[PDB]
RNA sequence: GUGGAAGUCUGUUAGAGUUGGUGUCCUACAAUACCCUCUCGUGAUCUAUGUGUAGGGGUGAAAGGCCCAUCGAGUCCGGCA
RNA sequence: GCGAAAGCCAAGGCCUGUCGGGAGCAACCAACGUUAGGGAAUUCGGCAAGUUAGUCCCGUACCUUCGGAAGAAGGGAUGCC
RNA sequence: GGUCUUAAGGUAGCGUAGUACCUUGCCGCAUCAGUAGCGGCUUGCAUGAAUGGAUUAACCAGAGCUUCACUGUCCCAACGUUGGGCCCGGUGAACUGUACAUUCCAGUGCGGAGUCUGGAGACACCCAGGGGGAAGCGAAGACCCUAUGGA
RNA sequence: CGAGUGGCUUGCUACCUCGAUGUCGGUUCCCUCCAUCCUGCCCGUGCAGAAGCGGGCAAGGGUGAGGUUGUUCGCCUAUUAAAGGAGGUCGUGAGCUGGGUUUAGACCGUCGUGAGACAGGUCGGCUGCUAUCUACUGGGUGUGUAGGUGUCUGACAAGAACGACCGUAUAGUACGAGAGGAACUACGGUUGGUGGCCACUGGUGUACCGGUUGUUCGAGAGAGCACGUGCCGGGUAGCCACGCCACACGGGGUAAGAGCUGAACGCAUCUAAGCUCGAAACCCACUUGGAAAAGAGACACCGCCGAGGUCCCGCGUACAAGACGCGGUCGAUAGACUCGGGGUGUGCGCGUCGAGGUAACGAGACGUUAAGCCCACGAGCACUAACAGACCAA
């Protein structure tokens, strides 16, 4: 699995699922990508993000 | 009304104070049954990754699916059985009647022991013998060290020294079982005791914690509301009622945590191999790399890295045995982050 | 009860404030207890995903208000774990009424729901639109 | 719109005070202190110096308050051993 | 900056709100920072802590001695170039 | 009762009150649940008109109650910061002390004993600790009574 | 109606204490009692079942959260297997609280000519002490047993180390007309308690990296101060719980109870002798301490001219002093350096762009740049430092 946030692969037996209101569903791969997410910063304007490269 | 509400804190584990052998020592054995065998090993605790599993109860619901499973990593290298000590029955208990030991010792057998110049195994061997015709013979030992190095993340090179019980069938075939150990060289490893997938109970020194007070070592509450503004934050409410005039040691106070002995009972071995498939990468914090005999025990382990951890069959395991579980992965991924 | 298939750290306590996500009419759902439940000196019972609740309306209609109900919760803030590993949780914290045979009082279901909700109450399963 | 009244409002301006913490202290820094919070701050306001009222007497927006760490009758010495 | 406010800095003064050395420096205490989910369940009592906050625009109830209530409430804005 | 003491016999109002013993009075509101609070009732143990009654905008570090918001008050505690604490150099008090004193369990005793009796336990010394006991230390009990005491 | 036990209520007495033994309630923390609320095992029933009701053994464990009220008590609510009662100076203020009671201020009703009074009501109203002894929790130094190392024994000691519940199969079965509706046993999970651990999730992280406000160093760069981070965002190690792991079966002897054989009393009789069973309770099993167990222990090897040890040195798996553990060139113990593994988020400088503006100037954007900065971790590596060396010892 991807994180759908920065976009590395997930390490198995790791992670956490958010589900969204209306039932969507993001999978984060640590705390560090769900906390700029909070902040309503996108993945493609981060840099250090596989999304961004 | 006063509520009921349990102590805090166990009376079985005390009294709480500072182990007097950093190397654990088992106060229990297996029961005999299979063939001879030695009854126990050892290791030192490297540190923790997690792997997953093809579920193996065939009484539960996920029976065949994957999970993901805490493991701590435990360098197992072989170990010499140095010799066999025999003990009589007496009327006040077993004591120690004599030992074979051997010629082969490990280079540095000598930073711990007198290692023996002068010998005689037959004298001893015949000794242990006629004690068993005369009927006087109580359980069959082997003592035994370890070989710190092997393994380089653990500085010492000093052995570590336990005494572990032999058990199985008659003890004449044991007797003889043991002698063979010893004599060759003592040489022994984790597979020719322990098979992946059985309950081993884990012994061990717990992390020290040095002097810690009631709340931490004993699970009190910490004053509340009010109560913690006015000069008492973290102590208890009284040290017992007007009479009986004394405070009792049941009451929960200051002192030393950690560093006590602790057998943990049925860890189950998930893994025992060779190598460096269990290693992380940048290394396991604060210990080092793993390449070589190693354990996978399931959960966790008393003890910090590096301590020397004793292992021996379960002896009073809950459920059966479903041997060599199916690993699909075990992470490698670094411990810092 | 039935294994739930998950370990879960309860995010609700007695008087906890939560969603009805159902269309029985009440709003607002308030804690009063845990199905099952005993705990210990000065705990605040708690209860989390999976668990059975005893509830009164604190926000609805007018006949819905004040009554003491039953209640399954649906959805946690507070993260669950999946056997695999996994950490679940939810936008917020939402129960949904049932009856004395565990069927949804209401019609529809409003938001997702637990898988591991949905097998333990089938009912108020074949009632969800979504099951995460 | 002008005007700029007020025992008027906000305000750690100066300055005055002291609701709560029943915090700190409680052989104290201190025989009444420390910190934060809090109240007043153009007036029956606050403040310095000078001056007057004296003990069954003063003074008192009155609490038996105050009259030099003491007041339901000051202090000193005497009556007095 | 509204400011004799805060904060920072000059002129000027000081290192004398006058015992030092050492231990990643433990328990415990005094001040204090940060705490997931729940959110007053705590307590005699929201005690303690916190929340809100400056300025501009919109807008503002009951009641009223018509002065007031009122900054009621509630909503929006705010930098730099 | 349908007057009598002792002059009159409680009017407007308010009322279970900072006054109501009974009392958590009864009805209602609000809460999952409210000896609270508010409204109503009211025969008021024992309200009531300058011993002022009623009422009331504004004001209040005054008493009680509810709500929104918020939060480590709580569930249930954790980690961290500064100063102490701990070890070292120097300086260097006080409180307290009939004696003895390593105590514990029972009993006894002026009936609430480290010291008496019977048992049990107990190798000496030292460091840190939180304070169970010494009916701990501090003050010739402010309560109560007594005194041919004081004010 | 009669006979008792307790010392939880109240009263009585005035034996102890007035050169003082600080009230009630609550809180916190520890031990206990049984007249048992639940849980285990039983007996009876107006016991079909399910369930009630009554009784017996039994104190291992549990007995919780909330609304009024200072309340104790009690009333009330939703949960629960059940939400038992009582003793410990009505346990617990040299532990906390200070709401009630019970000083001085004040009001009301009633009483009193009045001062004033009233287990009537009401608002406000102070909680000192550096522990000498003893007690206990932990940590040391000595002596005794009587050269050293390593391994043990186990007298004794502590434990609740485990208690309870829900669900599934049994089974819509037995039972019952039906309604309703079990059990043995095997499983899965929850809860309370317990011990440990950090791969995972979460908290912290005044290491670190970044953003940014005011001000000062002329600007820039780079910095100080704004309380022990100015404020905000992220967060490594470590520590933690909100996270994760582990916490019996089985024996032995009994109680109540069910019985066997069995006589006194030819019969009968569970009892008098004997015996078979039978509780969460008792003992063992399991965990923890434990040679100072004065019968002061056992074994093996080493050594008495030398085994072992101390000082010293580099360090932590340890730690308040002390103690403990490891390494010391026969070496990777610590540091430097370089890799690896991590944190942050794209450096200075320069170049292009940039709303505009004659120009000067210009917030900011892109590129260089997965950049720059940083690391309490790992590896490599003897480069630096574990050197030199002093001493005890049958
Ligand atoms: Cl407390
Ligand atoms: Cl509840
Ligand atoms: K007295
Ligand atoms: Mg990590
Ligand atoms: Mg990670
Ligand atoms: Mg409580
Ligand atoms: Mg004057
Ligand atoms: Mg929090
Ligand atoms: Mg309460
Ligand atoms: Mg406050
Ligand atoms: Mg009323
Ligand atoms: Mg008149
Ligand atoms: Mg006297
Ligand atoms: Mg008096
Ligand atoms: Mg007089
Ligand atoms: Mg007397
Ligand atoms: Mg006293
Ligand atoms: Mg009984
Ligand atoms: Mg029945
Ligand atoms: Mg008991
Ligand atoms: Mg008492
Ligand atoms: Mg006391
Ligand atoms: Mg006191
Ligand atoms: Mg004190
Ligand atoms: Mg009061
Ligand atoms: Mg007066
Ligand atoms: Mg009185
Ligand atoms: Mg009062
Ligand atoms: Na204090
Ligand atoms: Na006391
Ligand atoms: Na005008
Ligand atoms: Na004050
Ligand atoms: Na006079
Ligand atoms: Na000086
Ligand atoms: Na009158
Ligand atoms: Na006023
Ligand atoms: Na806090
Ligand atoms: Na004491
Ligand atoms: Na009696
Ligand atoms: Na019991
Ligand atoms: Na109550
Ligand atoms: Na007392
Ligand atoms: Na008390
Ligand atoms: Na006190
Ligand atoms: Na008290
Ligand atoms: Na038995
Ligand atoms: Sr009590
Ligand atoms: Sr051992
Ligand atoms: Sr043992
Ligand atoms: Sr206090
Ligand atoms: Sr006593
Ligand atoms: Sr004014
Ligand atoms: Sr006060
Ligand atoms: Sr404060
Ligand atoms: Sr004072
Ligand atoms: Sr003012
Ligand atoms: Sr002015
Ligand atoms: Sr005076
Ligand atoms: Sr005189
Ligand atoms: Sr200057
Ligand atoms: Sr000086
Ligand atoms: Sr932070
Ligand atoms: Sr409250
Ligand atoms: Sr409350
Ligand atoms: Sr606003
Ligand atoms: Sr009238
Ligand atoms: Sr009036
Ligand atoms: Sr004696
Ligand atoms: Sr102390
Ligand atoms: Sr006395
Ligand atoms: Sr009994
Ligand atoms: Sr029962
Ligand atoms: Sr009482
Ligand atoms: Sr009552
Ligand atoms: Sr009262
Ligand atoms: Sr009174
Ligand atoms: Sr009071
Ligand atoms: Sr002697
Ligand atoms: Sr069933
Ligand atoms: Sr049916
Ligand atoms: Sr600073
Ligand atoms: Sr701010
Ligand atoms: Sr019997
Ligand atoms: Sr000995």
């Amino acid at each position: 699995r991807e994180c759908d946030y920065c976009g590395t692969d997930i390490e198995p037996g790791t992670g956490t699922m958010f589900v969204h209101k209306d039932g969507a569903t993001t999978h984060f791969c640590s705390s560090k990508c769900e906390n700029n997410a909070d902040l309503g910063r996108e993945a493609r304007n981060l840099e250090w993000t596989d999304t961004a490269r | 009304p006063q509520p009921s509400r349990p102590r805090k804190g166990s009376l079985g584990f005390g009294p709480r104070k500072r182990s007097t052998s950093e190397t654990p020592r088992f106060n229990s054995w297996p029961s005999d049954d299979g063939q001879p065998g030695v009854q126990g090993f050892a290791g030192y605790k490297a540190g923790m990754t997690h792997v997953v599993l093809v579920n193996d109860e065939p009484n539960s619901p996920r029976e065949g699916m994957e999970e993901t499973v805490p493991v701590t990593v435990i360098e197992t290298p072989p170990m010499r059985a140095v010799a066999l000590r025999a003990y009589e029955d007496t009327p006040y208990g077993q004591r120690p009647l004599t030992e074979v030991w051997t010629d082969e010792f490990h280079s540095e057998l000598d930073r711990t022991l007198d290692v023996p110049e002068d010998h005689d195994p037959d004298a001893a061997e015949e000794q242990i013998r006629d004690a068993h015709e005369a009927g006087d013979l109580g359980d069959l030992r082997l003592i035994t060290h370890t070989v710190p190095d092997a393994v380089p993340s653990v500085p010492k090179k000093k052995p570590d020294v336990m005494e572990t019980r032999v058990g199985g069938g008659s003890v004449s075939d044991r007797l003889d079982h043991a002698l063979d150990i010893v004599e060759d060289g003592g040489e022994h490893a984790m597979n020719d005791i322990f098979r992946a997938g059985e309950y081993a109970d884990v012994a061990g020194v717990t992390k020290g914690k040095g002097t810690q007070g009631p709340v931490k070592r004993w699970g009190v509450q910490k004053r509340k509301g009010k109560h913690a503004r006015q000069g008492w934050r973290r102590r208890i409410g009284n040290l017992g009622p007007w009479n009986p005039s004394r405070v009792r040691s049941t009451v929960p106070q200051q002192g030393q945590t950690g560093y006590h002995q602790r057998t943990e009972l049925n860890k189950r071995l998930i893994d025992i191999g060779e190598g460096d498939e269990p290693t992380v990468d940048g290394g396991f914090v604060n210990y080092g790399e793993v390449d070589g005999p190693y354990t996978l025990v399931k959960g966790s382990v008393p003890g910090p890295d590096k301590r020397l951890v004793r292992f021996r069959p379960a002896v009073r395991p809950n459920d059966q045995p479903r041997l060599d579980p199916e690993v699909r992965y075990v992470s490698n991924e670094s411990n810092q982050g | 009860m039935e294994a739930l298939g998950a370990d879960v750290t309860q995010g609700l306590e007695k008087g906890s404030l939560i969603t009805c996500a159902d269309n029985t009419g009440a709003r607002e759902l308030k804690v009063i207890s845990v199905h099952g439940y005993s705990g210990t000196k000065n705990r605040l019972p708690k209860a989390g995903l999976g668990d059975k609740i005893t509830v009164s309306v604190t926000k609805g209609t007018p006949e819905m208000r004040r009554q003491v109900l039953e209640a399954v919760v649906v959805r946690q803030r507070k993260p669950i774990r999946r056997p695999d590993g996994t950490r679940v949780k939810f936008e917020d914290n939402a129960a949904v009424i049932v009856d004395e045979n565990e069927d949804p009082r209401g019609t529809e279901l409003k938001g997702p729901i637990a898988r591991e909700v949905a097998q333990r109450f089938g009912s108020v399963a074949s009632a969800a639109t979504m099951i995460v």
